[PDB]
Formats: C-alpha cells, structure tokens, sequence
C-alpha cells in the first residue's frame, strides 16, 4: 500500500471490478 | 510542553537472551516489554501521551488553518474508470468530494455516458456503502461482478473485527439510502465468513467464486494460520462451500486463484512469505465444475519466481514472470505438452521495469513499462509487435482498466501534478481516431499547472546513484531556503510511484516548500535487483539511500540546512525511525513516523510478523541476529544526540503493525534523551479499523492538519 491511506482512492478503485 | 515533561514509563527487569554468530549469547535489556500487552496500565499510559501531544498541537493555532486550507482541497468530485457490464450497463465510482466511502453508479442507458453532463444525470445509484450501517462502521473494502454481470460479490469489513464477510446481491437490487428506507436490504441470504488476504474470483460460469479463508475463531479462542482456498456457489450457505486447496503441513502459505475466460482453467498461485516469489498450479475445469477432488497439474512447484497468469490461448498460457528477468517480461507455458515448452513473448527490457500486462480485444495486450519509475503505456499484437504507445507526453503513475474480451480498454493515469485522467481506446473506432480522453478530474482552488515535478540523481554512500522526484509550487526557487518534506516507504518491491495529494501540493503552496521522493533501494523501481539492494543483509542501504538524499536535498540547496523533514507509513515508518537514529546530528527537522516497526528483534513474535522475515531476516537465526540488531531503531537510541521534533502516529486495528514497535520507541527516546529541545510525541488512534477500512474524511483532513502543522512549527515555517 504505498499512499493507501494518505491520498483517495477512487481513481483506481473501478479498474478490476468484473 | 516542555523538554523532561513526558509521562512516567514504568522500567521492568525483562531481559531477553539471543544468539549472536559473532558474539555468541547477547542478553538485551526490554524494560518497555510491558507495552506489549493491552491492559489499564498501558491504556492510561497511551492517553497520557495523547494528551500530552494534543496539547502540544492546541498551543499551534496554524493547525485549524491548514485543516481548512485541506478540507478545501480534497472538495471535488472524483470518479473511477467505468466497466461495461454483460447486462449493457456501465458502473463506476463515484464521490461528491468529501464522503468516506465512494458510491457505485450504474449508467441509466446501454451506453458509454457523455459524463461531461454529470454523474447524476448520466447514472443511479447502485451500491453505496455508506448505508452498509447506520453509523459508519462498516465499509466495503473489495468488490466483484460476476462475469455474466448478473451478481455482485461484496466484502464488508466492521470497526473492531479481523476478518471480512462476503455478500452477494443480484445486479437488479440496489443498495442505497432509498433502498433501505423502503424494504429490506435485497442481498442474498448467501454469507460468507472469515475471508481476508486474496481477491474475489468467479468462474466464468457466473455460478460462484474462489476466495481465501481461514478458520473459525471464538473470541477466547486460543493468529492467522491453515488458510484455505474456498469455492462458493451462490444461492447457498458457507458450509455448503468447497475447499480446493490447503495445506496442513504449510499452515503460513497462502493462496490466490484465477480462471481463464474461456472456462478452460482454474489457476492456483501458492505464497510462502511477501518475497515475489510463488507456485502456480493448473487444473482443467469441465462440465462438473468446481468440485473437491480438482486434479493440479503443478507446473510451477519450487519457490523460485513471480508468475501472474495474463490469458490463454488454448493451452498456450500468457504469464507475466520475473523468472532469470528480474525486470519481468511475458512468457508463455504451452501445457499440450508432457514436459511444457516455455519461451519469451514479450522479452525483458534490461532497463525498464514491466509492471502491468492485460490481454485486450480478445488478442492484443495493453503493458505498462516503468523507466525510470515513469510509466509509459504500448499497445501489443497478437504477434509479439509493439504497434504504439499510448498517451507518449504522459508523465507519471498509469494502470489498465478493461475486460479482455471486449473492443476497448481505458487508462486511469495520475502524477504529481495530474490529478486523474481516464483515457479509452476503442478497437472499432478508425485507426486515428482509436485513442480519447474519457475523463479528466477537476480539482478546487489549487491550480495543477502552478507546481512542476522533476527527477534528480543523487548519489549513496556506496556509490549507487538514485533518482528521486522534487515538487515545488512553481514559485519556489532552489535557493537554500526551502523546507522539504521527504517521503519514502523502502521495502518489499513496491515502488515510489508519482501520485496526486491535493493536500501535499496546497502545503507546497501555503509554506514554499518542496515535496521529495527517492527512489531508494528495497524498492522495485528498477525490478527485483532493486529489491534484493535494501532487504535483509542489504537492508542498511535504504537507510543509507535515505538518509544520503536527504543530505543531498541541503548540500545542493533545494531545501535549507535543517528543514528537511521525513515522513513514511508501515515500512516507511521503521525508515523514518531508523533514520532518525542513524543519521548525523541536524541530518532532519522533523520526523513524522506512521505505525511503523521498530522492534526489529521482536516483530516475528506478532501477528503479521512472520512473513517479513523474508524482508528483515530472522533474529532466532545467528547469522541474521548480527545484522538486524545493529539496526533495529529500538535497541540504537543514544543518549549523545539531539534529535529532531518526532510526531509518531498509531493506528489500531486489523492487518496493522502491532503498536508496541512505535510504543517502545517513543518510551525508548524519552527514557534516553529527556531532556531534548525539540518534543517526541505519540497520538494514538484507538479506533479499531477492520481490515481494509479507512477513517471518515474529516478525520483524516483534521490528522493531516495536526502531521503538516506539526512539522510547519518544527520547521519554523510560518503562515504568510
């Protein structure tokens, strides 16, 4: 987890989804 | 505050014995053992120094300034890449600004979105996590559709609990503060315990999925041993589920799966430690499904590599692999073979680093190559070619978002300076005008274009040269006279990649500092050599690495003589420990350490310890005690240094680093150098996150205030 909890996630958090 | 004014830490007699190859039995001293457990002592002792460090940060009035300078800057929408599901429909994430958990959003047409007229006129609201409770202790921290687009597989972890629990809803049934309002939830009765440490994995019958558990536990019950690969059919309960794979005479290994598109395969991926290494066993999947019994065939049986399955073809399989190519490179393992045939696909670039390869367009393959810790995205033929690169004047951070068999694919890309960019390639479009921007992510009242990012090499006490990126607003000038804030994690392969933080840059802007990234050895940056440069025997080097860019920062005059402060999470907090009690006197102004280890004797003894031994060695082992301890930031504090303000950060919770490494550090420099100048604070955050769960955002924005104004005073840097 490099900037895990540092910066928002939610530009990559639709990339592996199905 | 003032120096000598820290709680009273009880000393005990505790000693330790341990086998030094050089010296024999070395007895080491533990009096802060005690803070290992969790008891009334040690919680009035832990408020003790929370008080005391909050009222250090009352007496800073600047602090409630940046919490509203940041709170500003996080204020803008932020979205996901979107996935086209079977049923026609796109989804994607989505946050208005500021809420703790993103929403999932379907588009209200079978059609790609115009998502200039904005999300919710383009979309409804599918899944929104934050009604998974009324009070915000649940979060939903991973997620998978199944492949026919019919079901959603969500795991839900809870404030307090250890492990995650998988539901399953049907596509049709949106969870959302409407939703619940007007009936019951509309998940499946399907609930699966006891999940962590892997993905989410379905057949590509849509009929179920693969998933890591581990046992059972009461809550007086006897640690996270004889995981177990699961497979869960939907529509039933857990005890109805398939074990595919365990092993009782490995109980610390752990598993992974995946299945090939065309139904083919079920893959296997078994892993011993955090190295980059595993076996990968193929079984053929048929009309019976997923079933006990499944025959592996175990084509990678010794500990020796990385291999990520990319596709198949027949039964020629695609893999990524660092096998004799520690910079990786894509092979492919033909298994209509008795022995198999394995050949180079894609072959190694001695000097970049390939990150990411997905198949495209049923034949293509989109890779990721990073130079220089830069990446740059090329579009593959089926042949092996190298047709193009994508988006060429891009500069940072680029990941792939598709599913193989469809015409398209996108890029989320992000740097320094970039703060989200979406791009689509679509297969069906005419040849030139194949490549588009989706979406670009607008920020508030920080101007991206203000602040310039470039990459400087300095030079290790070895002789190794390093780069490292160096942000300023563009006002900023190298003159000697700017602070530095330095960042770095320094382990387990993980590279320091360009990233955005509205709340770095506004820093940058507010004070005229700089923002410092090296890319230090125990890093991957440039592969797996990279690694092997700072982890185990080696592993004084990313201090050294550290420690001499920081010197570099001063020397050079980027940053001014004693305003460059470190700052690092997990490994990146033993980093920041361990370099504040190597390096000279005045080396750093301020240290902000987040849940780090420090104990490096010890920290096999707890929880997750165990699989670092693979980065830190063993301290049971003689050879290894003789260079772990000269090391070990608890067992290295002198009483002959000054040293810099230290802010330590703890979060409690699950998949954390027990707290007891930044406790007996902190109990360590106050017993050692009392007297200091400068304060040596701990906050604790007491919250017990589950696994995978973040805190709320005003949390978060008011911590961020207390870390950068904290180190904004220690520095002397004012509010113009």
């Amino acid at each position: 987890p490099w900037t895990a909890e540092h910066v928002d996630q939610t530009l990559a958090s639709g990339n592996d989804i199905c | 505050w003032a120096p000598g004014n820290y709680p009273s830490t009880r000393r005990s007699d505790h000693v330790d014995t341990y086998q030094s190859a050089s010296k024999g039995e070395v007895p080491v001293p533990d009096p802060y053992q005690w803070l290992e457990e969790s008891t009334d002592e040690v919680d009035k002792w832990t408020t003790a120094q929370a008080d005391l460090a909050q009222s250090y940060l009352d007496q800073n009035a600047d602090i409630q300034k940046l919490a509203e300078k940041f709170r500003a800057s996080r204020n803008y929408a932020k979205f996901s890449a979107p996935t086209l599901l079977d049923d026609g429909h796109w989804y994607w994430f989505y946050n208005r600004g500021l809420q703790s958990q993103s929403v999932l959003y379907r588009s209200k047409e079978p059609a790609l979105p115009d998502f200039s007229k904005g999300d919710d006129n383009v979309g409804d609201v599918f899944f929104d996590p934050n009604v998974l409770a009324a009070d915000g202790s649940a979060g939903m921290v991973l997620c998978k559709f199944s492949p026919d687009g019919k079901f959603f597989a969500y795991a839900v972890s809870h404030l307090g609990g250890d492990y995650s629990t998988i539901y399953v809803r049907s596509t049709s049934s949106p969870l959302s503060q409407a939703s619940v309002a007007q009936g019951v939830d509309g998940r499946l009765s399907d609930e699966v315990k006891w999940f962590k440490f892997s993905t989410i994995i379905w057949t590509k019958d849509s009929k179920g999925f693969l998933y890591q558990r581990y046992p059972a536990r009461e809550r007086h019950e006897g640690s996270d041993r004889n995981a177990m690969m699961c497979y869960h059919k939907v529509g039933t309960t857990q005890e109805e589920d398939i074990i595919v794979y365990q092993d009782n005479e490995h109980p610390e290994w752990i598993y992974g799966a995946d299945t090939s598109e065309d139904g083919k395969y079920l893959y296997l991926y078994q892993f011993k430690d955090t190295s980059k290494k595993n076996l990968l066993w193929v079984a053929e999947l048929d009309e019976d499904g997923v079933k006990s019994g499944i025959h592996w065939r175990k084509v990678v049986n010794e500990y020796a590599a990385d291999y990520n399955i990319i596709t198949n073809h027949g039964s020629l399989v695609y893999i990524k692999t660092n096998l004799n190519a520690p910079q990786y490179k894509v092979i492919t393992i033909d298994l209509s073979k008795d022995e198999p045939e394995i050949r180079d696909f894609i072959p190694e670039e001695k000097d970049a680093k390939l990150a990411q390869v997905n198949c495209a367009n049923e034949e293509y393959f989109v890779a990721i190559y990073k130079r220089n810790v830069k990446d740059e995205i090329y579009l593959y033929s089926k042949a092996g070619v190298q047709l193009t690169r994508l988006a060429p004047d891009f500069v940072g951070a680029a990941s792939i978002a598709n599913r193989q068999k469809q015409t398209h694919f996108f890029l989320t890309l992000s740097g320094f300076n970039t703060p989200g960019t979406i791009a689509r390639y679509d297969f069906t479009a005419p040849e030139t005008q194949r490549f588009s921007i989706l979406r670009t992510t607008k920020v508030n009242e920080l101007d991206p274009d203000d602040f310039e990012s470039t990459q400087v090499w300095y030079e290790s006490k070895d002789g190794t040269k390093i780069p490292m990126f160096i942000v300023r607003h563009k006002s900023t000038k190298f003159d000697g006279t700017a602070a530095a804030i330095q960042y770095g994690y320094g382990g387990f392969a993980t590279s320091a990649d360009p990233f955005f933080s509205p709340i770095i840059l506004t820093f940058l802007q507010t004070y005229g500092a700089i923002f410092a990234v090296p890319s230090i050895r125990g890093g991957g940056e440039f592969g797996e050599e990279w690694h092997k440069g700072g982890r185990r025997e080696t592993k004084v080097n990313t201090f050294d690495d550290f420690i001499a860019a920081a010197q570099f920062l001063v020397k050079n005059k980027y940053a001014a003589p004693g305003k460059v402060a470190i700052n690092g999470a997990s490994n990146g907090g033993l980093l920041v420990m361990g370099s504040i009690v190597r390096a000279p006197e005045g080396t750093f102004g301020a240290a902000v350490p987040e849940g780090g280890v420090a104990d490096l004797l010890k920290f096999h003894k707890f929880t997750g310890g165990q699989a670092w031994i693979s980065e830190y060695g063993n301290p049971s082992i003689p050879e290894e005690f003789d260079y772990i301890y000269p090391l070990s930031p608890v067992h290295n504090v002198r009483t002959d240094k000054v040293m810099p303000a230290t802010l330590i950060t703890v979060n409690i919770g699950a998949g954390r680093v027990v707290p007891m490494h930044s406790f007996k550090f902190i109990a360590t420099l106050q017993h050692n150098v009392p007297q200091n100048p400068h304060p040596l604070l701990i906050k604790i955050d007491k919250s017990w996150l589950g696994h995978g769960m973040g805190k709320p955002t005003d949390k978060n924005v008011k911590d961020a205030a207390d870390k950068w104004g904290f180190i904004a005073r220690a520095l002397g840097l004012e509010l113009k």
